[PDB]
C-alpha cells in the first residue's frame, strides 16, 4: 500500500506518487498530494509508516532549502541523497525510529544529468535508475526493465510508466486511485496529470 | 572605611558587616508598623502612605495564611521574596503532617532564608524586618525578623520610621496587654495609640490604619476602609 | 574452548587451546586466546572470545598505568579487582570469562573472575565449556609442591584429554610459563598432536579459467606533478 | 551452600561449607565462605556469590575508613551497613549475609541480614539452602554461654548433617574463632568430620 | 599589588608568591618533628604543645593514625592539619580495595604531592599551609621516611626533620651517618630506636621534656600504633640513667 | 591592614589569614558562654543579655539540641550559629540513619571542624563568625570540644569564649586546679552559674538571664535536657552567695 | 596587559606565556642530542639537603615504554604532567588504538595539554618546558621541545634550563651530522659538565637513552614479532665506566 | 533471522606469495527483493582495503564512519595508515556499542608498506582480532566460503595464480546461497598496484 | 579599563583586544598566498633558526585541512594549533555527512564563526592566527581567502600577513598580472619573501611551500608539497644561490 515509483530516463526523472491516504480501515481522502519540492530541481517521494510521512518531509525540505540558501547556488543530488540517509541512520539508532523510504530524482546541473537515488526505510542509499519501495518494486523492477532500452525520453519513460500503473491496478488489491506523475528535467519541476 | 562595602563576603576589622549594618537602616527607610500581644489575641498595625493624593493607599499586609499574616517595614521589593518562602513553609505543614505551623518554627526557617546570601559571593543582606504575628498551639505570639536574619520575641516591638518612641509607650504599657485578655478591640485601641507616638508631622487617619488580628477563636482577618473607621 | 591453571613451586602456568571457535564453525585454526595483561601477568580468554580480548586489552593499559605510577611491577590481585568492578556494573550483561595468573614478588596466585562477578581461588582451575573436561585430569594428577616440569606436563594432558572430549578445543596448544624472579617463557605450539595432511589431489588451475568480464587498473598511488 | 555462627562465654565461632556451586557444577570445591571485613569482625556469604562479593567489598572499605576517622567499629556498627547496601539494591542483587564479630565491651554476636534487608539480633543465625534442613537439630543442641569444646562440636555436628541432606553442602567444614586472643582458624576433613 | 595576592598569577620574575607564603606558614604551631628508620621500624616523635591549662592535656595530637600501618606527622597550622588528614585517609582507604593491596609510604605521598599541586594550578583552591612527613614500614620498600611540602614536592629522606629549629636537629643526623656510614640506625628493636630519636631531639634543643610533652608514634612491620604517655615515661627514665 | 584581606584564603609574608582572625573578633563581641566537662556529663551555662523589658526571658536561647544527648551553645553572631547547628544536625540525623547508632563525640568534632574548613578554603564565600561548645555523653563517655572559627578543635576540661571570657576562665582554672577530676555534675550545676554572674560584670550595662542545661550520665540518663526548677534556683543562690 | 591571561600587551603576546617561560630558566639543566642510531637524554639531580634521597626521584621518567622525557622548570608541575601524560597517551591511544603511539603524535598531544591550562583563566600554564624524545617505525627517531606555550619544536640538539646558553655553544662546535651512540654519550657528558663541575660524577647524574630493543627487559620472551622497549635507562655505574672513556 | 543475514553480502580475502585478495559480490537486498547489482562492499582507505558484510544500514554509515576517522589520522600525522595499526582501529570502533551493536562482520586486508608483507583479519560483530595467514571470511554464506577456500588454498601464490583461487571459491559458494551473487569482483594487489578483473557468472 | 576583557568595549566601540591580536601576527614570521590561473602556492617563512634546528624533514605552518585545501600559518603556533584541528574536523565533517568535499567558502566561513564566539560570549580571550587558506572548488575555480583573528574573512587574488605587511603587500601586487602563470606565481613567491626577510640569504632551510594544481592532470586536484631538493633548484633560478 502507497505506491511510490522512479524510473531515470537519459533527459528526466520521472516520479510517481500515490494519491491514496489510508488512515483506519477506510481510506481517508479520495485525492490528495503526496511529493513536495526540496528544491526546484529535487523532488523527494515519499510513503511508510503513517503519520512519520508529513513530519519527515518537511524536515528535509526544511534542511535543503536551508543550505542551498547558505551556498547561493543549489546542492548536487549527490549531496542531497546522503543528506537523506543520514538522518534515517541516526534514527535507527535513536529511540524514534522514522521508518519512511523514499526516492531522491534530481537533475544536476554541473554534469548534465539525471541522477536517481533510491533511499531505504533502514537508511541505505544505492544509486537505481528503476527504484521503488513497498508493494510497487514487487511488479514494477521487471517490468519497468522489459522494455527499457540504454537510450530513451521523457515520453518513451511516460508510456512505460503508465503500463506499470496498470498492471499494479490488476494484480494489487488496493486502490490507489491513479497517481500523480512529476517529472524532474533541467527546466525545472512541473506536474503531468496521468492514468 | 569604608571601602569593604559592596562585599558581604570581607569580615571589617570589628568583625561586622557593613551590608547589614546599613541594612538596619534600610528599615529605618520604610514604614512603621507595630506589633502587641497578649495570650488570647496577636495585632499588626501598619502605616500606609500615598505619594500623590491620586493614591488610594498601599497595603502593607500581606496574608501568610488562615491563622498568619505579617507586615512589612523596609524595602518592599526585598519583602516580596521573603513572603513567599514564608507561605510555601506553611503549605507544607498543612500538606504533609495535617498540622498548622508554630510561630516561633516558621521564623527558624525565615533565620535560615537570611544566611544564604551572607555567606555566598553575591546576593544580600535582606533590607526589610517584618513581623510575624501567629496563633498556633502555644497560642499567639510576635517575632521580629533582621537583615542578619536573628528572630526574637518580643509581647510587643515596633520596626520602621521612629518606632523608637513606640516601643517607648509599649515599655510603659507593658503589663496593661498581656493581662488584656478575650476582648479583641482593647488590643486594637492600644496599638492606635503606639503608631499615634511614631507619627510625625501627621496624625491618624482612617485610610491610613490597616489592623489584623489573629485569635484563639479568630481566624486571620485584615481590617480596612469602614471597619478601622470605629477604631479610630 | 578450555583453560587450565596449575600453580607450582616457584610461579605458575596458563596453558590453553589456540582453537577459536564461534558456533559450530571453526574461525581460526590458529589465534592466540592467552591475552597479556602485564608483563608477567597474562589470562586466558573462554566463552565469547570478542568480550574477552577487547576487556583484557583496554584493561590491561590501566594496569600498566599503575605499574608506572608505584614505582614496581604491577599486582596480579589489582589485575583481579579492577576486572571484577568492572564486569559487575553490567551485572553479566558482558559474557567474559578469564582465569587469570600471575607472578609477583607477593608469589604466584591464581584466580577467576566472571561476567556476573563471580571468582575461585584454588591451586587447580579450569574454565570454558571444556571445564568438565580438563578438570578431571588436573584433580587425578595433581601434586603438592610441583616443579617447574611436572605443571607443564600437568597443563599440556589435561588440555589434550580435553581435546577429545570438548570438541570446542583441538588444534594446537599454547603455554605460558611464568616462574618468580624470571622472564615469562611463551611456548606456543607446545603440544600439537593435530597435523594438516597433504592434498590427495592438487587443486590449481591455469590462467583464465574464469571468464572475465572486463579488467580495469585502479591507483592507490599519488599522480606526478606534470 | 550453608553458614552459621554460634556465640559462646568466650566469644564467637563462625562455620562454613567451602563449596561454590554455579548451578550444579562445582567451581571449586575448597574457595571458603568466610571473608575477613575486619580486624575483629568477620562476614559469611550465601545467595549468588558474585553479588555478595562486591557487597562486602563496601562494607569493608567503610570499616576502614570508620576505624582511622571515628575510631574502630563493632559488630552493631557492621550489620547495618549491608543492610543499607542490600535495602536499597534488594531486586539488583540478591545477598544474605550474616554478619558476625567479637567486642570485649560486648563479647561476640551475630547479626543476620535476609535477601531483601532487614536488621535481626539473634544469638545464632543460619543461612543457605542446607540451612533448612538442620534448623530443628540446631535449635535443641544450643546452649547459651557453654564450652569452648562443645561449640566446636555443635557447629562441626550442625554443618555435618547439612552435607548429608543437601547435595551443595561439603567440601571441608572451615571455621574462624574470634576471641580477644585474636583469630584462630580450625579444619576438618570428611574423614574426621563425616563418620561421626 | 595586583600579584602576590593572587594565586595564580606570576609575578615580574616568573616566581609565584603564594607558594613561597605556605613555607612561612608552617610554623605557626611553633614545634619541631624528628623521625628516623630503623631497620625494622619507622619512629616519629613530635614534641607536643599544650599551651593552656584549660585544655583536656591528653586530646592534644599532632601524630595521626592516617590507616593501618601508615602515620603522619604535621608541622603548621591547625586548620590546614584537619583537611589534610580527611585527604590522606580518605584516599588511603580508597586505594587499598580499589588496588586490593596494602598501600606503600610512596605511593600516598606522590599523590598528595600531586594532590597540592593541583590546588596551587588553580586558583578556587589554595596551598595548603601543612608540611606533612610520612611514616611507615612498607611490605615491599621496608623503612621509609617521604617528606611532603606545600608545594607539591617530594623527596625521601634517610632521617628527616621539620619546624622552625630544624638546624640543630639537623647537624645531629648528618654527623650520626658520617660516622656510622650507614643510612639506618643500627640498634635492631624498636625500643632502642625509640630512645635513639629522643636523645637527638633533647640535645638538638638544650632541654629535655616531659612525657606531656612529646608524643610518640612507631610504625613497625604491617602495623602502627602511638604509645600512651606511661610508655613514654619509660623511655625518658631509659635516658636519665641508663 | 591592606592586602592579603578582602579574601580569606590568602596568606601573607606572615602566613597569617587576616579576614579568618576578624572572624574570631566577632565572637568576641557576643555574649559570655561557657561549658564545663565533668567526669559523668557535662553542663552548658550562658548569658543571655536582657535587651528591653519587652524581651520574653527563657524563651529565647542559644542552648541548641544535636541528635537527642549532645548539648551545643554559641558564642557570637547568633543567626550565624544558628546555621552552623543546623549542619551538625543533618549529620547527627544521616549517622544514625546508617549506622544505627548514636554519633560518637570525638566522630562529631571532627565533621564540623571540616566544612567550617571548606568555608576557609575558598576565596568566594565567607567563614563562619560563631565558636561552638559541645559534647555530651555518648558509649564512650563524656567529652567536651569547644571549635574555633579558625577550623580549630580540642578537647578541654572547661572552655570559655564571648566578651567576659578573661574572667571565665579564670574562674575555670580554678575549677581544673582544685579538682583533677572535673567536678561532679551536680556541683557543676551551681558552679556553672557562678562563673557567668562574676563575667556579667563585663557586660554590667545591661540585664541578663541564665539558662542552664546539662547531659549527665546517671541524672539526664546519657541524653540532653534543660535544667530547671528546685535546682535552677539553687544555681541561682549559690552564684550569688559568692559574687556578694 | 601582561597580567591576566585574557589580556593581550600594548605590543602583544601574553605576558603569562613569557613567565611560564622564565620559570624554565631556573631549573635544572637538561639536553638531547639525537645520534643516527638513538637518541641520548642527560639531565643532573641538584636535590635538598645531604640528608635528602636523589634515588627516590626521577627527573627522567618514561613516558610510554618507547619513549622517555626530561624537564626544567618547577619540580612539582613535572610529576603532574608526566602524570596527565601517560593516562592521555593510554586513553585516546593505545586503547581506541591498540599499542604504543607514535612519537610526534604524542607531542603534539602534550602541547595541546599545555595550551589548554593558559586558555582557560584563572588557571596557570605548567613551570617546565619539556625534551620529549622517542622512537616509532614511520618518523623514526625523533627529539623534540615542547614549550608551556603549546608549541613543538624538532631539534637535532637543544638544552634548556639554567645551563642553557653555555649548553648550546659547545653542541654547536661538538655536534656532528652523524654520531654513533657511545659517541652521542661522551658528547652529552662533556656538555652538561660546563653547568656544574665540583658536583659531576656518574651517580649525581642521571642518563637514559632512547636507543635499542631489549629482550631481558622485556619481561618475556619467544615473540619476537614484538618490540623490546626502545628506552633504557643507564644506572649510576654505566655512567661512571662512560666518563672514564670521555 | 538475524538483520545481518537479511540482507546479505560475502567478502572472501585470501593470501598468496607477497600479495593479497580481497573479493565480493555486488548483490544487495533487503528481504527477498533484490534491489541492486552495482553496489561494492570492497572500500579503502590509502593502500588498506575494508570489505563488511551485514545489515544494510551499517555498512552505509559505517563505510562514512571509517571514511571520516582513516581521514583524520592521515591528515594529522601526515603518512598512510597500515594493515597492522588498523586491526586494532577495527575492533576498538566496534566495542563501543554493546546494548546496540553494530550489526557487520568485517575482513581487512592490505600489504604492510613497512615490512612488505601480507596480512588479513577477520572480524565478528563486536569486533576482535581473529588472526590468519591462511584466509579470512565472513557474511551469509561464510560457512560456505570456509570450506570450499581451505581446500582450493594452497599456502604460497602468484598473484595470477591467486586469481583463479578466489574466484572459482567465491562463484560456486556465492550462487547456492540465495543473497548473494548477482556479480562479484575481484581486487588483486600485488603490492602497489591494483587490478580490478569483473567475474562473468550467472546473474540471479 | 577597555585593555580589559572581551565583554567590555571601549570608548568608541572599537575593542582593544583585536588590535593586540592582530600585533601578535607580526611576531612570527611572512606568509603569502598568490591566486595564479594555473594553481595556487603558499609558502611561509620560518619564524626561529639555529644550526641545530631540524626543520628541513617538518612543517608548522604548513597544514593539510584536508585533500584539496591547505593552509599556511602565521602568528603564535599555540594558538594556531588548536584552531588547524578544529578546522580539520568541520572540513571531513562534510565528507561524511553529504558525500563531497567541502567548498572552500564554508570551512572559512565556519572558523569566522568560531573566532567570533569566543570574543562575542564570556570572559575567554581571542587568538592571534591568521591562515592563508587556498582551494579548489568546481563552481569557482581557483579560491583565496585569509582570516583575521577578529572572526571575518576577505576573499583576494594575492595577500601577506606576518611580520613586513606594507611592503609585502607592496611587492605583490607591483607584479602581479591578471592573466599569470603557477610558475609565475613561484617566481614571485620568492622575489618577494626574500626582501622581507631581514636575514640577506634565503635558503631551503627557511622555506615551506606547497603548490595546489590542477595543471597537474585535469579532473584529479593534487596537493604537492615541495621537498627541501625542489626548493634549492628554484633558488639558482631565480638568483639567490
Amino acid at each position: 500500500m502507497d505506491i511510490i515509483l522512479g524510473i531515470r530516463v537519459q533527459d528526466s526523472v520521472i516520479l510517481a506518487s500515490s494519491k491514496a491516504v489510508t488512515r483506519g480501515i477506510s481510506v481517508l481522502k479520495d485525492s490528495d498530494d503526496k511529493t513536495r519540492q526540496l528544491s526546484p530541481h529535487t523532488l523527494m517521494s515519499f510513503a511508510g509508516e503513517a503519520g512519520d510521512t508529513v513530519q519527515f518531509a518537511e524536515y528535509i525540505q526544511a534542511n535543503i532549502q536551508l543550505y542551498s540558501i547558505r551556498e547561493d547556488y543549489e546542492l548536487s543530488p549527490q549531496a542531497v541523497s546522503s543528506f537523506v540517509r543520514q538522518e534515517l541512520a541516526k534514527s535507527i539508532r535513536s529511540r524514534r525510529p522514522y521508518q519512511v523510504n523514499v526516492l531522491i530524482g534530481g537533475y544536476d546541473k554541473k554534469k548534465n544529468k539525471p541522477e536517481l537515488y533510491q533511499i531505504d526505510y533502514l537508511g541505505t542509499k544505492v544509486e537505481l535508475p528503476y527504484g521503488a519501495h513497498g508493494y510497487s518494486g514487487f511488479y514494477t523492477f521487471s517490468l519497468l526493465d522489459h522494455h527499457y532500452r540504454p537510450d530513451m525520453t521523457t515520453e518513451e519513460g511516460l508510456d512505460l510508466l503508465k503500463l506499470c500503473v496498470q498492471e499494479l491496478e490488476k494484480r494489487m488489491p488496493m486502490d490507489f486511485k491513479g497517481v500523480i506523475v512529476k517529472i524532474v528535467d533541467k527546466d525545472g519541476i512541473r506536474q503531468v496529470d496521468d492514468f | 572605611r569604608n571601602n569593604y562595602d559592596g562585599d558581604t563576603v570581607t569580615f571589617s576589622p570589628t568583625g561586622r558587616l557593613f551590608q547589614v549594618e546599613y541594612a538596619l537602616e534600610a528599615i529605618k527607610q520604610g514604614s512603621v508598623t507595630v506589633g502587641l500581644r497578649s495570650n488570647t489575641h496577636a495585632v499588626l498595625v501598619a502605616l500606609k502612605r500615598n505619594a500623590d493624593e491620586l493614591s488610594s493607599y498601599q497595603k502593607k499586609i500581606i496574608k501568610c495564611d488562615e491563622h498568619m499574616g505579617l507586615s512589612l517595614a523596609g524595602l518592599a521589593p526585598d519583602a516580596r521574596v521573603l513572603s513567599n518562602y514564608l507561605r510555601q513553609q506553611c503549605n507544607y505543614s498543612s500538606l504533609v503532617f495535617n498540622r498548622k505551623l508554630a510561630v516561633e518554627r516558621a521564623g527558624h526557617l525565615l533565620c535560615d532564608k537570611a544566611q544564604k546570601n551572607t555567606q555566598s559571593y553575591g546576593g544580600r543582606p535582606y533590607g526589610v524586618g517584618l513581623l510575624i504575628i501567629g496563633y498556633d498551639k502555644s497560642g499567639a505570639h510576635l517575632l521580629e525578623f533582621q537583615p542578619s536574619g536573628n528572630v526574637t520575641e518580643l509581647y510587643g516591638t515596633a520596626i520602621g520610621a521612629r518606632s523608637q518612641g513606640a516601643k517607648t509607650y509599649l515599655e510603659r504599657t507593658l503589663d496593661t496587654f498581656i493581662k488584656i485578655d478575650g476582648n479583641p478591640d482593647e488590643l486594637i485601641k492600644a496599638g492606635v495609640e503606639a503608631i499615634s507616638q511614631s507619627l510625625r508631622d501627621e496624625s491618624l487617619t482612617v485610610d491610613n490604619l490597616s489592623i489584623a488580628i489573629v485569635g484563639k477563636d479568630t481566624p486571620f482577618t485584615i481590617y480596612d476602609g469602614e471597619a478601622v473607621a470605629k477604631y479610630i | 574452548t578450555t583453560i587450565v591453571g596449575v600453580k607450582f613451586n616457584n610461579g605458575v602456568v596458563i596453558a590453553a587451546d589456540t582453537r577459536s571457535t564461534q558456533g559450530p564453525i571453526v574461525a581460526d585454526k590458529n589465534c592466540a586466546k592467552l591475552h597479556r595483561i602485564s608483563p608477567k601477568i597474562w589470562c586466558a580468554g573462554a566463552g565469547t572470545a570478542a568480550d574477552t580480548e577487547a576487556v583484557t586489552q583496554l584493561i590491561g593499559s590501566n594496569i600498566e598505568l599503575h605499574s608506572l605510577y608505584t614505582s614496581r611491577e604491577p599486582r596480579v590481585v589489582s589485575a583481579l579487582q579492577m576486572l571484577k568492578q568492572h564486569l559487575f556494573k553490567y551485572q553479566g550483561h558482558i559474557g567474559a570469562y578469564l582465569i587469570v595468573a600471575g607472578v609477583d614478588p607477593t608469589g604466584s596466585h591464581l584466580f577467576s573472575i566472571h561476567a556476573h562477578g563471580s571468582t575461585d581461588v584454588g591451586y587447580y582451575l579450569s574454565l570454558g565449556s571444556g571445564s568438565l573436561a580438563a578438570m578431571a585430569v588436573l584433580e587425578s594428577h595433581w601434586k603438592q609442591d610441583l616443579t617447574k616440569e611436572e605443571a607443564i606436563k600437568l597443563a599440556s594432558d589435561a588440555i589434550q584429554a580435553g581435546i577429545w572430549n570438548d570438541l570446542g578445543s583441538g588444534s594446537n596448544v599454547d603455554v605460558c610459563v611464568m616462574e618468580i624472579g624470571k622472564d615469562a617463557e611463551y611456548l606456543r605450539n607446545y603440544l600439537t598432536p593435530n597435523v594438516r595432511e597433504e592434498k590427495q589431489k592438487s587443486y590449481k588451475f591455469p590462467r583464465g579459467t574464469t571468464a572475465v568480464l572486463k579488467e580495469s587498473i585502479v591507483n592507490i598511488c599519488d599522480i606526478q606533478e606534470e | 551452600t550453608s553458614i552459621m555462627a554460634v556465640t559462646f562465654k568466650d566469644g564467637v565461632i563462625l562455620g562454613a561449607d567451602s563449596r561454590t556451586t554455579t548451578g550444579a557444577y562445582i567451581a571449586n570445591r575448597v574457595t571458603d565462605k568466610l571473608t575477613r571485613v575486619h580486624d575483629k569482625i568477620w562476614c559469611c556469604r550465601s545467595g549468588s556469590a558474585a553479588d555478595t562479593q562486591a557487597i562486602a567489598d563496601i562494607v569493608q572499605y567503610h570499616l576502614e575508613l570508620y576505624t582511622s576517622q571515628y575510631g574502630t567499629p563493632s559488630t552493631e556498627t557492621a550489620a547495618s551497613v549491608f543492610k543499607e547496601l542490600c535495602y536499597e539494591n534488594k531486586d539488583n542483587l540478591t545477598a544474605g549475609i550474616i554478619v558476625a564479630g567479637y567486642d570485649d565491651k560486648n563479647k561476640g554476636e551475630v547479626y543476620t541480614i535476609p535477601l531483601g534487608g532487614s536488621v535481626h539480633k539473634l544469638p545464632y543465625a543460619i543461612a543457605g539452602s542446607g540451612s533448612t534442613f538442620i534448623y530443628g537439630y540446631c535449635d535443641k543442641n544450643f546452649r547459651e554461654n557453654m564450652s569452648k569444646e562443645e561449640t566446636v562440636d555443635f557447629i562441626k555436628h550442625s554443618l555435618s548433617q547439612a552435607i548429608k541432606w543437601d547435595g551443595s553442602s561439603g567440601g571441608v567444614i572451615r571455621m574462624v574463632v574470634l576471641t580477644a586472643a585474636g583469630v584462630e582458624r580450625l579444619i576438618f576433613y570428611p574423614d574426621e568430620y563425616e563418620q561421626l | 599589588a595586583g600579584y602576590d595576592r593572587h594565586i595564580t598569577i606570576f609575578s615580574p620574575e616568573g616566581r609565584l608568591y603564594q607558594v613561597e607564603y605556605a613555607f612561612k606558614a608552617t610554623n605557626q604551631t611553633n614545634i619541631n618533628s624528628l623521625a628516623v628508620r630503623g631497620k625494622d621500624c619507622t619512629v616519629v616523635i613530635s614534641q607536643k604543645k599544650v599551651p593552656d591549662k584549660l585544655l583536656d592535656p591528653t586530646t592534644v595530637s599532632y601524630i595521626f593514625c592516617i590507616s593501618r600501618t601508615i602515620g603522619m606527622v604535621v608541622n603548621g597550622p591547625i586548620p590546614d592539619a584537619r583537611n589534610a588528614a580527611l585527604r590522606a585517609k580518605a584516599e588511603a582507604a580508597e586505594f587499598r580495595y580499589k588496588y586490593g593491596y596494602d598501600m606503600p609510604c610512596d605511593v600516598l605521598a606522590k599523590r598528595m604531592a600531586n594532590l597540592s599541586q593541583i590546588y596551587t594550578q588553580r586558583a578556587y583552591m589554595r596551598p595548603l599551609g601543612v608540611i606533612l612527613t610520612f611514616v611507615s614500614v612498607d611490605e615491599e620498600l621496608g623503612p621509609s621516611i617521604y617528606k611532603t611540602d606545600p608545594a607539591g614536592y617530594y623527596v625521601g629522606y634517610k632521617a628527616t626533620a621539620t619546624g622552625p629549629k630544624q638546624q640543630e636537629i639537623t647537624t645531629n643526623l648528618e654527623n650520626h651517618f658520617k660516622k656510622s656510614k650507614i643510612d639506618h640506625i643500627n640498634e635492631e628493636s624498636w625500643e632502642k630506636v625509640v630512645e635513639f630519636a629522643i636523645t637527638h631531639m633533647i640535645d638538638a634543643l638544650g632541654t629535655e621534656f616531659s612525657k606531656n610533652d612529646l608524643e610518640v608514634g612507631v610504625a613497625t612491620k604491617d602495623k602502627f600504633f602511638t604509645l600512651s604517655a606511661e610508655n613514654i615515661e619509660e623511655r625518658l627514665v631509659a635516658i636519665a640513667e641508663q | 591592614g591592606t592586602g592579603y584581606d578582602l579574601s580569606n584564603s590568602v596568606f601573607s609574608p606572615d602566613g597569617r589569614n587576616f579576614q579568618v582572625e576578624y572572624a574570631v573578633k566577632a565572637v568576641e563581641n557576643g555574649t559570655t558562654s561557657i561549658g564545663i566537662k565533668c567526669n559523668d556529663g557535662v553542663v552548658f551555662a550562658v548569658e543571655k543579655l536582657i535587651t528591653s523589658k519587652l524581651l520574653v526571658p527563657q524563651k529565647n536561647v542559644k542552648i541548641q539540641v544535636v541528635d537527642r544527648h549532645i548539648g551545643c551553645v554559641y558564642s557570637g553572631l547568633i543567626p550565624d550559629g544558628r546555621h552552623l547547628v543546623n549542619r551538625g544536625r543533618e549529620e547527627a540525623a544521616s549517622f544514625k540513619k546508617l549506622y544505627k547508632t548514636p554519633i560518637p563525640i570525638p566522630a562529631f568534632a571532627d565533621r564540623l571542624g571540616q566544612y567550617v574548613q571548606a568555608h576557609t578554603l575558598y576565596n568566594s564565600v565567607r567563614p563562619f563568625g560563631v565558636s561552638t561548645i559541645f559534647g555530651g555523653v555518648d558509649k564512650n563517655g563524656a567529652h567536651l570540644y569547644m571549635l574555633e572559627p579558625s577550623g580549630s578543635y580540642w578537647g578541654y576540661k572547661g572552655a570559655a569564649t564571648g566578651k567576659g571570657r578573661q574572667s571565665a576562665k579564670a574562674e575555670l582554672e580554678k575549677l581544673v586546679d582544685h579538682h583533677p577530676e572535673g567536678l561532679s555534675a551536680r556541683e557543676a550545676v551551681k558552679q556553672a552559674a557562678k562563673i557567668i554572674y562574676l563575667a556579667h560584670e563585663d557586660n554590667k550595662e545591661k540585664d541578663f538571664e541564665l539558662e542552664i542545661s546539662w547531659c549527665s550520665l546517671s541524672e539526664t540518663n546519657g541524653l540532653h535536657k534543660f535544667v530547671k526548677g528546685d535546682l535552677l534556683q539553687e544555681a541561682i543562690d549559690f552564684a550569688q552567695k559568692e559574687i556578694n | 596587559y601582561s597580567f591576566s591571561l585574557t589580556t593581550f600587551s600594548p605590543s602583544g603576546k601574553l605576558g603569562q606565556i613569557d613567565y611560564a617561560l622564565t620559570a624554565v630558566k631556573q631549573g635544572v639543566t637538561s639536553l638531547g642530542i639525537k645520534a643516527t642510531n638513538g637518541v641520548v637524554i642527560a639531565t643532573e639531580k641538584k636535590s635538598s639537603s645531604p640528608l635528602a634521597m636523589s634515588e627516590t626521584l626521577s627527573k627522567v621518567s618514561l613516558l610510554t615504554p618507547d619513549i622517555g622525557a626530561v624537564y626544567s622548570g618547577m619540580g612539582p608541575d613535572y610529576r603532574v604532567l608526566v602524570d596527565k601524560s601517560r593516562k592521555v597517551a593510554h586513553t585516546s591511544y593505545k586503547r581506541i588504538y591498540g599499542e604504543y603511539p607514535p612519537t610526534k603524535l604524542l607531542v603534539s598531544e602534550v602541547a595541546k595539554i599545555m595550551q589548554e591550562a593558559t586558555q582557560s583563566g584563572g588557571v596557570r600554564p605548567f613551570g617546565v618546558s619539556l625534551l620529549i624524545a622517542g622512537h616509532d617505525e614511520f618518523n623514526g627517531f625523533s627529539l623534540y621541545q615542547v614549550d608551556p606555550s603549546g608549541s613543538y619544536f624538532p631539534w637535532k640538539a637543544t638544552a634548556i634550563g639554567k645551563g642553557s646558553v653555555a649548553a648550546k655553544t659547545f653542541l654547536e662546535k661538538r655536534w656532528n651530522d652523524e654520531l654513533e651512540l657511545e659517541d652521542a654519550i661522551h658528547i652529552a657528558l662533556l656538555t652538561l659538565k660546563e653547568s656544574v663541575e665540583g658536583e659531576f660524577n656518574g651517580d649525581t647524574i642521571e642518563l637514559a637513552i632512547i636507543g635499542d630493543e631489549n629482550p631481558d627487559l622485556l619481561g618475556y620472551t619467544g615473540i619476537p614479532t614484538d618490540k623490546g622497549p626502545r628506552f633504557r635507562k643507564l644506572t649510576s655505574q654505566e655512567i661512571n665506566d662512560r666518563l672514564e672513556a670521555l | 533471522s538475524d538483520p545481518s543475514s537479511i540482507n546479505g553480502g560475502i567478502v572472501v580475502a585470501m593470501t598468496g606469495k607477497d600479495c593479497v585478495a580481497i573479493a565480493c559480490d555486488l548483490r544487495l537486498g533487503s528481504q527477498s527483493l533484490g534491489v541492486s547489482n552495482k553496489f561494492e562492499k570492497i572500500f579503502h582507505y590509502g593502500h588498506v582495503f575494508l570489505g563488511i558484510t551485514g545489515l544494510a544500514t551499517d555498512v552505509t554509515t559505517l563505510n562514512e564512519m571509517f571514511r571520516y576517522k582513516t581521514n583524520l589520522y592521515k591528515l594529522k600525522e601526515e603518512r598512510a595508515i597500515e594493515p597492522e595499526t588498523f586491526t586494532q582501529l577495527v575492533s576498538s570502533s566496534l566495542y563501543e556499542r554493546r546494548f546496540g551493536p553494530y550489526f557487520v562482520g568485517p575482513v581487512v586486508a592490505g600489504i604492510n608498506s613497512k615490512s612488505g608483507k601480507p596480512f588479513i583479519a577477520g572480524f565478528d560483530l563486536i569486533g576482535c582480532i581473529d588472526e590468519a595467514k591462511d584466509f579470512i571470511v565472513s557474511g551469509t554464506a561464510s560457512d560456505q566460503l570456509f570450506g570450499m577456500c581451505e581446500s582450493l588454498y594452497e599456502p604460497n601464490l602468484e598473484p595470477e595464480d591467486l586469481f583463479e583461487t578466489i574466484s572459482q571459491a567465491l562463484l560456486n559458494a556465492a550462487d547456492r546461497d540465495a543473497l548473494s551473487g548477482w556479480g562479484a569482483v575481484v581486487y588483486i594487489i600485488k603490492k602497489d598496484e591494483v587490478v580490478k578483473r569483473y567475474l562473468k557468472m550467472r546473474q540471479d | 579599563r577597555y585593555d580589559s576583557r572581551t565583554t567590555i568595549f571601549s570608548p568608541e566601540g572599537r575593542l582593544y583586544q583585536v588590535e593586540y591580536a592582530l600585533e601578535s601576527i607580526s611576531h612570527a614570521g611572512t606568509a603569502i598566498g598568490i591566486m595564479a590561473s594555473d594553481g595556487i602556492v603558499l609558502a611561509a617563512e620560518r619564524k626561529v633558526t639555529s644550526t641545530l634546528l631540524e626543520q628541513d624533514t617538518s612543517t608548522e605552518k604548513l597544514y593539510k585541512l584536508n585533500d584539496k585545501i591547505a593552509v599556511a600559518v602565521a602568528g603564535l603556533t599555540a594558538d594556531a594549533e588548536i584552531l588547524i584541528n578544529t578546522a580539520r574536523i568541520h572540513a571531513q565533517n562534510y565528507l561524511k555527512t553529504y558525500n563531497e568535499d567541502i567548498p572552500v567558502e564554508i570551512l572559512v566561513r565556519r572558523l569566522s564563526d568560531i573566532k567570533q564566539g569566543y570574543t562575542q560570549h564570556g570572559g575567554l580571550r581571542p587568538f592571534g592566527v591568521s591562515f592563508i587558506y587556498a582551494g579548489y572548488d568546481d563552481r569557482y575555480g581557483y579560491q583565496l581567502y585569509t582570516s583575521n583573528p577578529s572572526g571575518n574573512y576577505t576573499g583576494w587574488k594575492a595577500i601577506s600577513v606576518g611580520a613586513n605587511t606594507s611592503a609585502a603587500q607592496t611587492l605583490l601586487q607591483m607584479d602581479y598580472k591578471d592573466d599569470m602563470k603557477v610558475d609565475d606565481a613561484i617566481e614571485l613567491a620568492l622575489k618577494t619573501l626574500s626582501k622581507t626577510t631581514d636575514s640577506s640569504a634565503l635558503t631551503y632551510d627557511r622555506l615551506e611551500f606547497a603548490t595546489i594544481r590542477k595543471g597537474a592532470n585535469d579532473g584529479e586536484v593534487y596537493q604537492k608539497i615541495f621537498k627541501p631538493q625542489e626548493i634549492k633548484d628554484i633558488l639558482v633560478k631565480t638568483g639567490i644561490t
